[PDB]
């Protein structure tokens, strides 16, 4: 399915009730500095289950418009997502601030966070892995992360991490931690069996991503000389050590990885993001200023990949006309004068105009 | 000058990059309070009228 629109009421700078969108398959959010783009990113994170600590406030009630200056505009606020799927009625997922705590709703019926998260997971929206959302200043870190932290992402998406506690227990019961481990019989077999279960879960995900990433890095790079390799440091127990990620940039000789430019790291990060999607598809990606370090050549290749894929919807926030003029529609954010920053939006269809001369 | 400016009229016979730049300029002018903006429905025309601050050109 796809994200048809977002409805926001009195959330941070978005005073009153506002429709954001409707979205097309490739939509860009744009606007002058200070207009409220980052607050809109926060609203999307919020309705998709983000914890209050990651929303730049000390308490949930501070997300209500006007609260950071002692003048809250209401005793409630909400963000809602309308999710659409062919052959199905629209489904509305909402997070409402009432009484200083979150209330979750699906089609206006109240659900607990566990059920909200479970229903989002059935759509491909993983609110723990959060592989569908890239924040400003973060895209490069995806390609340059610690190998061990890359493993943790795969343990979360594959659910192999659900077995780590039993794995650790059986490993010690088998003698790990003794000077000379003496494993034999049932304790050793118990460990081998949970090791196999964790291995199988991990590799069901990892092998799929690792065997699809090269084509995607090529398809992004639009060049058969680019190469991408994903490999475990520990082939027998991939979940125990790091996941190595190395690339060869299109038409370039091999460089380590940290020696890549910001733009080259960005493309490597996107390749990994989209390779994960090839295994566990998300309905949409929200990409906040991922074009910051891209030159114009790479902006064109990234936009072309999105447009010749939109199996997913792309919602991007961009400061670069070279990128956002390749979207189907624009959501423009502007500020209104008031006691505090008020944000409002406009919508503009670019497909009405020739992209030519 | 006129009482109002239609963004869709301004963008007639423009290409995509030119149209996007006119849309972005409306956002900047609104931030500067050089114009007021109305849009009746999502994706309808966007109409500018004079704002409460003077502005050149």
């Amino acid at each position: 399915g796809f994200l048809k629109l977002i409805e926001i009421e009195n959330f941070k700078s978005y005073k009153g009730r506002q429709i954001i969108g409707p979205f097309q398959r490739f939509t860009a959010i744009i606007g002058p500095n200070g207009s409220g783009k980052s607050n809109l990113m926060d609203a999307i994170s919020f309705v998709l289950g983000e914890k209050t600590s990651n929303l730049r406030v000390k308490t949930l009630r501070d997300l209500i418009h006007g609260a950071p200056v002692g003048k809250p505009a209401a005793n409630r606020a909400f963000v809602s997502m309308v999710y659409s799927e062919e052959g199905a009625e629209d489904r509305t997922f909402a997070r409402v601030i009432v009484g200083g705590s979150s209330e979750y709703k699906i089609n206006n019926k109240v659900v607990q966070l566990h059920e909200y998260s479970e229903e989002l997971e059935k759509l491909g929206i993983l609110i723990k892995a959060r592989n569908f959302l890239v924040f400003q200043g973060a895209v490069e870190s995806i390609a340059m992360k610690n190998p061990k932290e890359r493993t943790a992402l795969f343990e979360e998406i594959s659910r192999s991490g659900e077995l780590a506690q039993e794995y650790d227990k059986r490993k010690k019961e088998m003698g790990s931690g003794s000077l000379v481990p003496r494993g034999s019989g049932s304790a050793k077999q118990a460990f081998e069996q949970i090791k196999k279960e964790r291995f199988d879960r991990f590799n069901a995900c990892f092998e799929s991503v690792a065997t699809n990433i090269d084509e995607i890095y090529k398809a992004l790079s639009r060049n058969s000389s680019a190469q991408a390799f994903l490999g475990p440091e520990n082939p027998e127990e991939p979940y125990l050590d790091g996941i190595n990620y190395n690339c060869v940039a299109p038409g370039k000789r091999f460089r380590p990885m940290d020696n890549l430019s910001g733009g080259e790291k960005t493309v490597a990060a996107l390749a990994l993001l989209f390779a994960i999607h090839s295994y566990k598809p998300a309905p949409f990606f929200v990409l906040d200023q991922i074009d910051a370090a891209l030159d114009n050549t790479n902006i064109g290749k990234v936009a072309n990949y999105i447009k010749e894929q939109s199996n997913f919807q792309a919602i991007v926030i961009s400061l670069k006309e070279e990128f956002y003029t390749k979207a189907e529609s624009l959501i423009g954010v502007y500020p209104e004068q008031g006691d505090c920053v008020i944000s409002k939006v406009l919508t503009f269809d670019l497909t009405k105009y020739p992209d030519a001369n | 000058g006129a009482e109002s400016i239609s963004l869709l009229e301004l963008c007639r016979n423009t290409n995509r990059k030119q149209a996007a730049a006119k849309f972005y300029s409306f956002l900047v002018l609104k931030k500067q309070q050089a114009i007021e903006l109305t849009q009746e429905e999502p994706y309808s025309d966007i109409i500018a009228t004079p704002g409460p601050r003077f502005h050149g050109s």
